[PDB]
């Protein structure tokens, strides 16, 4: 576990049917919202791709060993059930597994891209900004909604708004 | 002023299992347990023979049922629950090694055995319990030796099959078991009958047996199939004294093909690979719940009703 | 000033396996593999009849060692190791699927099939082989015909059982096979013997073959044994001039029982879902190395002594 | 795996017994020790979890389909030998796979669960403290058992003693 | 002023599948799937019998062909394809069962079973289709009785065989079926026919079936062949008419051997586990794709040409 | 997934060919490179662990069940071959799911040692130093070859250069 998606951010927001995860800013000029495009199709990429692997199966041609209707002697068809519950057994198994692993991985990966998203955003930010500890970032300068924007377009300058936010911190 | 990291999550939430947990709720989730099938054979794409109430063995023997399935070609053969193998009532040894066989040729030819019989001997025995075009028939494929003569000793005959041919054949014969002494003579005569029948492959000998027995369509006499499969080049012979059923034509299976057991009526305008007694699967699901008896390719039979695969993240709602 | 994290240790962890390494220590640790069963049979909640000495095939027939088994009710039966069949030397055609047949069932019920001989059989042949009272018997359910005048011709017979029930009967029949040429004519005469056995969906026929055989108690005759199931409302024709040994009642195997086949000696006061040769299986481990060959409901058999499932964390203890 | 247990922490403690993850602190009126208790759960839970999916268990009846009293016919008695090893070379090798990859994921957990907790507290402490490298925060002002106890039970303010802390770790 | 991190990469990566991505590359693999096997028979450290052109039943009865196999010891048995096993025509009744208990042993035995017979038996009958050496001659483990005064009836003949070893032995015994009743009655007498074979734990009665007509049709002289285990201490009586074809030898199986059916070539500097028709399979990786068929010590058999496991990251060039 | 193979690290360096891992450095006496051995020995160990186990041996022993030379009869044939076709369709799944796994699992694992090189770096470095968000370090005093060897040795200590890096990050 990455320790974020059910772990120090509270929860999820309902309101965001933009993607899988995103920003919520707040400024001056209010409060916004947008969903991350990058990240949220690198877990997409990955479900999608559980899912062709799920159904690729190219399958072997098996005949009747079972008379639907007419009595199979007794000695042979007492192996012909061992044999078919065994395989059914194994394959109820196999199902299982495949399953409950496949679904911890599903939800370990999509906690995994949120920490990714998260520390993109904080090393961008540098030494601008500080962290509470439910993923938000307590930024030290006057972000403008054009400066929100390269957050989240990943192409904020730190080394721009730096002397100011210093000051701040240290304030 | 202030920037917020988050994810999305919905209000209705998915259960599904993990390694760790059996009550994980999830975004999105996805079935990866077939439980519903088409009510239909999907034989689009296939040549199918379905035989309604014929048979298999009652293909290679001539039943009235078969009449319309005496030869053919198919690589997908379809056996119904009424089917039928014998009118005149008997039964056949190694039958469902017999059955197998033919459910997974790919159609039958017939070859004449040429056998003619002097004018001490019928041929043309029928009986009621083989109706044919509203009339006494008997197995289209074999025929019913009796003394032509009433209650004379049916003679000493030798009869030989040659396969001329590139492949093996099936031959079938039958033994009758008259019901009385009163009707052992009348048809074969007081003398002690014997019938073998050999080829390089094979050798035996069979008596036919007087025996009181229940009344099966009319009748308390029976007939007991046997056959083998003569390679090519190879001769069998009968040899025989009274109660031969005698081949009038052999059999040849003929490649491959699937053999289906189901009571779903065809459809032959879709298409499927997998099918079952209620009919066919057409899924990309890697399991299914349906029945744990199918043919074909087929995705597998596990004891679940449901096993949900996460399509998506853990659900944590505001 | 600081403020520390770590996890706890033991000075004792134990060695597990992981993908990347084949000793990898840990601080707990548990089993899934079972290693101890029960050398006991626990039949504590199912209605069992353990049979002792008496063979499953036995009780069909009527062999005196399963005369206490020939009718009843249980969900589980218990065959032993040299459980006693054939009182009288010989064997059945197709056993095994019969003993499978019974160890399956949840019972069974007898059924006089009704037969009567004429003045000139005597149906009441015994044996020294087959004894009840320290004295010369045979097989309970069945009659050994003979003809009543000695070196007579055993006279042409029918015989018909009709199942007039609702469900399928299992009837067994013998075939006598002579010691020698003087001893068959004197049971059945000098003609030429044939037994053929007939209903709707059954036809045999039968004939007793005379030959020097190893004495088997004295006795170089055979009974051999043939069966049959008969459908509700369907009859079965016996027609026979000496050899049949003739069944007096048939069996009804009724519902579904589990089969075992082991001495492990009863004990009644633990329950458990899954036995084997040598006993009882109970544990709630997927896997087990006591036996590959168990019934009812078990853990999967595994070629492994031993397969730990950590329960905790790395070790790492202290320098 | 995660970075900690076997890892940047050097060693675990055989004196803790009241968790699997705790805290150690030093301040003026000495040393002190407390296992955390939120952490030790979210592993103990999740061990308890595969414990419980490894015995569920599925049903199936069988019976016997090779006698134990009585000769087999051969030629069968091979075809069940052989489904039955091929049978027990399947669930032996699940048996193997199961455990390994069981305990793999086990493992790097409660690693996981670790650094969780050190993360939470790290961002708990903010700007009032450094890491150690070794898995302690030397914290820059005075804090007394009870500022302790704060940290530990997520009631740290850091505001209140930043300004202090700030000045100590700039000299 | 700077420090930085970062892996290794490769100028050409593997591809290898995930659970999440087929056509992921990565810096190197190795494959699991071994479908590379040697063609040759590789014995080293096995003591072996090659069998060559003789088939293991022939082992038994002592068809001239296994003249070099009637006895061994071995852990390994290799039966070749279209070995010989009878030099005369014929079959063993519940062939494939037999060969199988000889291909599952460590070796073979020969016992006399003692047999003599009255002045008015020839047991020293031979046929020319057992050549041996350049003369008429017969399996090596049997005799064939017939009548030392042609047409005269064949006595009625009792022999016995009793083991008195602590080992179950393998008695196998023929029966003449002959080409017509002339033949018989030259061979046999007149009389009928009657072969009983019983011990503690087996009876059984044979009548030769007598067949026709011409030698070149399906029903003509052959010797079929039966077989059973009698245990220690026990003993099997024939009691015969004519038509007996009798043990003058029967088998003991000994310990376990490995079997194989192939035509490869004996490698003996080579060593080997795992065995199938084209040769053997010397590997680590746990599966193979070679054969569905193997015996001995194998890797798991799987569809599958390729299945390449990562042995580094994420290839990431620049 | 860890955030740097494939990461925030922009790409692998075909160079390097003593190592998984490593570090390249700028000074002002010029460039260096040199592979991390404990990181690389920590990823190439788990490899082989797992390799390891792949050609894990402990083998039952068959024998045959079909007549490669004879016929067998039809009915046990047939149920001969739906078995072994049952059985191969498991170990075909088991060899795909066995490979997709453990792939998976490589490829984390070798992101993860990644990572702990670079957590290990940045926790010596302590204030002396600041991350650029693609894998390297600003470090804000001069830093001899000898400095930086100190680092990729573990041996740097930050307190030598404490004050004239705080300086040097704020000036
Ligand atoms: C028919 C008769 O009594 N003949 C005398 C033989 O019994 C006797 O040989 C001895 O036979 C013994 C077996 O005798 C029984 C038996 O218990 O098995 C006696 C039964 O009453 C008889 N039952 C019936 C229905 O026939 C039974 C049966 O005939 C046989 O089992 C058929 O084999 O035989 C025992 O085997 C002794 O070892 C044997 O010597 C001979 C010689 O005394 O004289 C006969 O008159
Ligand atoms: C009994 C006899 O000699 N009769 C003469 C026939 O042999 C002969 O027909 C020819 O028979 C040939 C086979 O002869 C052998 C054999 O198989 O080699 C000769 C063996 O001595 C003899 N051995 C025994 C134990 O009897 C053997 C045996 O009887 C048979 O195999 C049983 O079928 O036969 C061969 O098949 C020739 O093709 C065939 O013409 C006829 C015609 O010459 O006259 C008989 O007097
Ligand atoms: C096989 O036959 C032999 C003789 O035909 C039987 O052995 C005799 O057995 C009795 C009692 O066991 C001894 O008194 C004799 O000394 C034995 N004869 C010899 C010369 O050893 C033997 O019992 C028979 N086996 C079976 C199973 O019937
Ligand atoms: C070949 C022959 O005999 N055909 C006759 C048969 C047989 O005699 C019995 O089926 C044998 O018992 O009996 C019939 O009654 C019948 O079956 O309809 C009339 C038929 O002409
Ligand atoms: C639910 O899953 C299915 C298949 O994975 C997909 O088609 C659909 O878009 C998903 N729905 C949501 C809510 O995303
Ligand atoms: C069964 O026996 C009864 C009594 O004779 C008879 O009525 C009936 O016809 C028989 N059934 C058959 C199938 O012959
Ligand atoms: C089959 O019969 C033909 C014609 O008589 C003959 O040429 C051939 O040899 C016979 N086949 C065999 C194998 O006897
Ligand atoms: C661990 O479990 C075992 C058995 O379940 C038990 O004996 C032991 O007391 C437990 N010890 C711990 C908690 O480490």
């Amino acid at each position: 576990l990455f320790g974020a998606i059910a772990g120090f951010l509270e929860n999820g927001w309902e309101g965001m049917v933009d993607g899988w995860y995103g920003f919520r800013h707040q400024n001056a000029q209010g409060t916004g919202q947008a969903a991350d495009y990058k990240s949220t199709q690198a877990a997409i990429d990955q479900i999608t791709g559980k899912l062709n692997r799920l159904v690729e199966k190219t399958n072997t041609e098996f005949e009747s060993i079972e008379s639907e209707f007419s009595e199979i002697e007794h000695q042979i068809g007492n192996v012909i059930n061992w044999t078919k519950d065994s395989i059914t057994d194994i394959w109820t198994y196999q199902a299982e597994l495949l399953v409950a692993m496949e679904n911890q991985h599903t939800i370990d990966m999509a906690d995994s891209e949120m920490l990714n998203l998260y520390e993109r955003v904080r090393k961008q930010l540098r030494q601008n900004a500080e962290e509470d500890g439910k993923g938000c970032f307590e930024i030290y300068h006057a972000c403008d909604d054009s400066c929100m924007e390269s957050i989240r377009n990943n192409t904020y300058d730190h080394s721009q708004y730096r002397e100011e936010a210093l000051l701040n911190r240290l304030n | 002023d202030k920037i917020c990291l988050g994810h999305h999550a919905v209000a209705n939430g998915t259960i599904v299992k993990t390694l760790t947990n059996e009550q994980e709720e999830v975004t999105n989730a996805t079935e990866t347990v077939e439980s519903t099938g088409i009510n239909r054979l999907c034989m689009k794409g296939r040549k199918h023979k379905d035989l309604g109430n014929c048979h298999p063995i009652g293909m290679l023997i001539g039943t009235p049922a078969c009449d319309l399935h005496l030869t053919g070609m198919w690589d997908t053969l379809i056996e119904r629950e009424n089917a039928i193998a014998y009118c005149y009532p008997g039964a056949t040894v190694n039958v469902e090694a017999l059955r197998q066989k033919i459910m997974e040729s790919g159609g039958i030819n017939k070859i004449s055995t040429g056998f003619t019989y002097g004018s001490s001997i019928n041929s043309a025995g029928t009986t009621r319990a083989c109706m044919r075009n509203g009339g006494n028939s008997f197995y289209a494929e074999l025929k019913w030796l009796v003394s032509k003569s009433a209650g004379q000793n049916f003679p000493q005959t030798t009869n030989t099959y040659r396969n001329t041919d590139t492949a093996e054949h099936l031959i079938m014969w039958g033994i009758h078991h008259p019901s009385s002494t009163q009707e052992k003579n009348t048809l074969y005569g007081t003398q002690s009958l014997s019938i073998s029948v050999g080829s390089s492959t094979y050798r035996n000998n069979f008596v036919p047996v007087v025996g009181a027995r229940p009344q099966v369509n009319g009748l308390s006499s029976r007939i007991d199939f046997h056959w083998t499969l003569v390679q090519p080049g190879d001769n069998i012979t009968f040899s025989h004294n009274g109660g031969l059923i005698a081949p009038s034509r052999v059999s040849k299976l003929i490649g491959r093909g699937l053999g289906i057991q189901s009571d779903a009526p065809i459809d032959n305008n879709c298409e499927s690979k997998c099918f079952w007694r209620g009919g066919s699967i057409n899924t990309r699901l890697p399991f299914q719940n349906l029945s744990p008896r199918t043919v074909g390719q087929c995705p597998k039979y596990v004891n679940r009703r449901s096993l949900m695969l996460a399509t998506g993240m853990r659900n944590v709602p505001e």
